[PDB]
RNA sequence: UGACGGAGCCAGCGAGUCUAACCUUGGCCGAGAGGUCUUGGUAAAAACUCCGUCGU
């Protein structure tokens, strides 16, 4: 996933954070990508589209 | 070799450091290695390129010394050579 | 009906199919002379059987192969041996037993894998 | 090319390396332009 | 020639040339684009085929200058031989190399290095269709290393007949000049196009002037169809720029 | 035979990095360490709150 | 009885005389072995002779020819943010405690 | 000069004079 | 027990209407939203066998 975050070091943070996608597929933030900044790696229960937008609910 | 920084163990400069290590400060004598290197090495046959010197270390390290090698005459600088060379592991002209 | 017969030489994943029928003494690998096979080094290794019977059996029969699958040995040695068992199955088949028994004693003194596959099978210790 | 040049080479040559107890040496429309499609693009 | 005469055109230019010198962003821009505004829509789907346009007066560069790549059939044996050996040809080309070989050797990264090297890409018509897919994105958007494509002898294809195989070393070179000399545009299904018509520090403003009328004549002649005469219903307005600058008006209806 | 003489640092120190003939070269090379060690140490630190 | 028939200095380089031309210009910083082919085409020098066996006219050619390519129509193509970084490092550090 | 196959061939293929031809 | 180029040729896994860049220069249309085109930079089977060249 991108454009969530705009360094590593915020990824971090949020590692282990519940997401999901528009279509309801939950999914996690596992780990940061080393390369680009901001980018990061997610599992979903199921495979998504690129059409989809992943949301992360915070308050 | 051993840090005070990293000096040549000698058998008179260090006498309270090697019985920190516990080791008989009689054989602590790398001067009589650079005793004989010069000898050799300014030996007219090693001036004829027919002698090659290899050393073996006490604690079992093998160096190779090459027959052009100029080491330094004076003792203080030989000792600066070999903790360069222990640790390096090699010495380039 | 012309009579044929139909062998299957294997080794790792190579695998050799050889059709043996009354002919004029033509050896065919893939569409192709067997002189072409290659890698050319090993190219005796599949010349052993004919040499080792004697190209005067194959006068009288027409042998073609198709390789599929594995690399270049395992595919020379799925070819030898598709060889070796045809020529032994069509003198079973077509011609007296006495000739097919002299081949096999033959080919079995010479290599047995020329007839019998061989597997490496694992076998844990 | 004079001889006396070869003489200074030969007694160069014999002239010509650590030897004995020797030790080891020690150490402005253009900007029109640009405004007038800004102004264009601002008044839309 | 109402283009030329009209001094709008001059002093554009002058302006243009002038803060390309000026701006440090510039000085890597080199070349001199118009920006062709045309009432109707073409409707010609962008094919990706350059279309050469035939410049009289002046030649805009010529094949020793570039680098220029040639992309030939599988094999390449014959082309590459008839081609090294021909004392016309010899030192013609920088490159020659087949699809197969391009595929396989330049991928990826390489590709990058490869459109930086080569200033002129030029392949057999035959292999033309495949290259998208191996050069990649970078030669196939904005058309500065579109390749070209070129004919390597004079046989002809006829039904039920198989071409004989000929390279023809006076006739590729032939092309190659025209190429290089002749400007070339793309066609596509919208109003808007651009067409190289100068090379900065090696054409006065007056040879650019005269490439542009050239350049115009050419595509509003509906005689020179089907490689000319696309820009039916007249042009709106005309203008000019580098890669980096912005589009200076010379002519609007 | 040809006599060359050996090359050497005196008061070596391993521990030490090596002398760099450009200031600016050791003083970026000695730089771009601290950013890795600083950045390795906060991203240790960030995750383990966060668990 | 009477029978009658090592190294060179080009463009201020030298070139061992037992090497063939074309691979002793190679060594040439800016010459290439194609280039150096083209130019010892172009000056009618045998390519298989060796660098020694040049004769004076055959050398000064070679040099016409690599000083003045143009004129011979020789091909063109031959011719302080890691502080603002580490900075920002260490306030977001502070920001974490 | 037409090729049935690739029919991009007749439009954008360069033109060639007698100056193209003539060696320079 | 090299580099360069060419040629020949050998696998088995794997198939969700699903598979996938970024940053710019400008034209036109559109009330806007936006749509289309144009443009430069950045990022992104092999072994094996044969032949030719250089040469350690």
């Amino acid at each position: 996933i991108k454009d969530m975050f705009s360094s590593a070091m915020e990824v971090a943070r949020f590692e282990g954070a519940q997401i999901k996608t528009v279509s309801g597929i939950r999914g996690e933030i596992k780990r940061a990508l080393s390369k680009p900044e901001g980018h990061y790696r997610a599992a979903f229960e199921d495979k998504i589209l690129m059409s989809d937008i992943v949301i992360l609910r915070s308050w | 070799t051993h840090k005070i920084k990293y000096v040549l163990l000698n058998c008179d400069d260090h006498q309270g450091l090697l019985k920190k290590m516990g080791r008989d400060i009689s054989e602590a004598r790398p001067d009589i290695t650079h005793q004989c290197l010069l000898t050799l090495l300014d030996s007219p046959i090693n001036k004829a390129g027919k002698l090659q010197v290899y050393i073996q270390t006490s604690r079992g390290i093998l160096i190779e010394v090459n027959p052009t090698v100029r080491i330094p005459r004076t003792f203080k600088r030989f000792s600066g050579l070999m903790v360069q060379l222990l640790h390096k592991l090699s010495i380039r002209s | 009906a012309v009579p044929s017969v139909q062998t299957f030489g294997k080794k790792k994943s190579a695998t050799a199919v050889a059709h043996v029928k009354a002919g004029k003494g033509l050896i065919k690998v893939n569409g192709s002379p067997i002189t072409l096979v290659e890698p050319e080094i090993l190219r005796f290794k599949v010349y052993e059987p004919l040499l080792l019977v004697g190209l005067d059996k194959f006068s009288n029969i027409d042998i073609r192969v198709r390789v599929t699958g594995g690399g270049h040995v395992s595919q020379v040695y799925a070819i030898r041996q598709a060889i070796a068992k045809g020529l032994v199955a069509y003198h079973q088949k077509y011609v007296d037993e006495q000739s097919k028994n002299e081949l096999k004693k033959a080919f079995t003194s010479y290599d047995r894998t020329l007839l019998i596959a061989d597997s490496r099978r694992p076998e844990p210790k | 090319r004079t001889l006396r040049f070869y003489t200074s080479k030969i007694d160069q040559q014999e002239n010509k390396r650590f030897k004995g107890d020797d030790d080891i040496p020690y150490k402005d429309y253009y900007q029109q332009v640009q405004r007038g499609k800004q102004d264009k693009k601002i008044s839309r | 020639n109402d283009i030329i005469k009209s001094g709008l055109a001059e002093k554009a230019l002058k302006a243009l040339i002038l803060q390309c010198e000026e701006n440090p962003s510039l000085k890597n821009d080199k070349d001199i684009h118009i920006i062709i505004n045309t009432g109707k829509k073409m409707g010609i789907n962008r094919d990706n085929i350059p279309r050469i346009i035939p410049l009289t007066k002046y030649k805009l560069f010529k094949p020793r200058d570039l680098n220029i790549l040639l992309i030939t059939k599988d094999p390449s044996a014959l082309y590459r031989e008839t081609l090294t050996k021909d004392e016309h040809t010899s030192e013609l080309f920088k490159e020659i190399i087949s699809v197969k070989n391009l595929r396989r050797r330049f991928k990826g990264s390489k590709l990058t290095q490869l459109y930086k090297d080569f200033d002129l890409v030029v392949a057999d018509y035959r292999v033309h269709h495949l290259l998208p897919e191996v050069l990649g994105s970078r030669f196939y958007h904005g058309s500065k290393k579109l390749p070209y494509m070129i004919r390597m002898s004079k046989e002809v294809k006829l039904k039920r007949q198989q071409m004989v195989e000929k390279c023809d070393p006076i006739y590729v070179r032939a092309q190659l000049r025209s190429i290089c000399k002749n400007t070339s545009y793309i066609p596509n299904n919208d109003n808007c196009l651009s067409v190289r018509v100068g090379y900065i520090q090696k054409h006065s403003i007056p040879e650019i002037l005269q490439n542009i009328q050239d350049t115009i004549n050419f595509l509003t002649d509906k005689s020179k169809r089907p490689q000319g005469g696309v820009i039916k219903g007249g042009i709106i307005s005309i203008f000019v720029k580098t890669s980096n600058s912005t589009s200076l008006p010379i002519y609007q209806f | 035979i040809p006599t060359h003489a050996p090359k050497y640092e005196e008061n070596f120190n391993p521990d030490k990095k090596s002398y760099d003939p450009d200031r600016t070269r050791s003083e970026i090379n000695k730089m771009k360490a601290q950013l890795k060690k600083e950045r390795k140490f906060t991203m240790k630190e960030i995750r383990k709150d966060a668990k | 009885s009477l029978v009658v028939q090592h190294i060179l200095r080009l463009l201020n380089t030298n070139v061992d005389g037992n090497i063939k031309i074309v691979y002793a210009l190679t060594t040439i910083k800016g010459v290439g072995r194609r280039y150096s082919n083209l130019v010892c085409k172009k000056a009618d020098v045998d390519l298989h002779k060796r660098a020694g066996e040049l004769t004076q006219e055959e050398l000064e050619r070679i040099v016409q020819i690599m000083q003045n390519p143009t004129h011979y129509k020789i091909p063109a193509w031959f011719l302080t943010l890691a502080n603002n970084v580490e900075s920002k490092l260490r306030d977001d550090l502070e920001r974490l405690k | 000069v037409k090729d049935h196959r690739y029919p991009g061939l007749t439009p954008g293929l360069a033109p060639v004079g007698l100056s193209d031809e003539e060696d320079s």
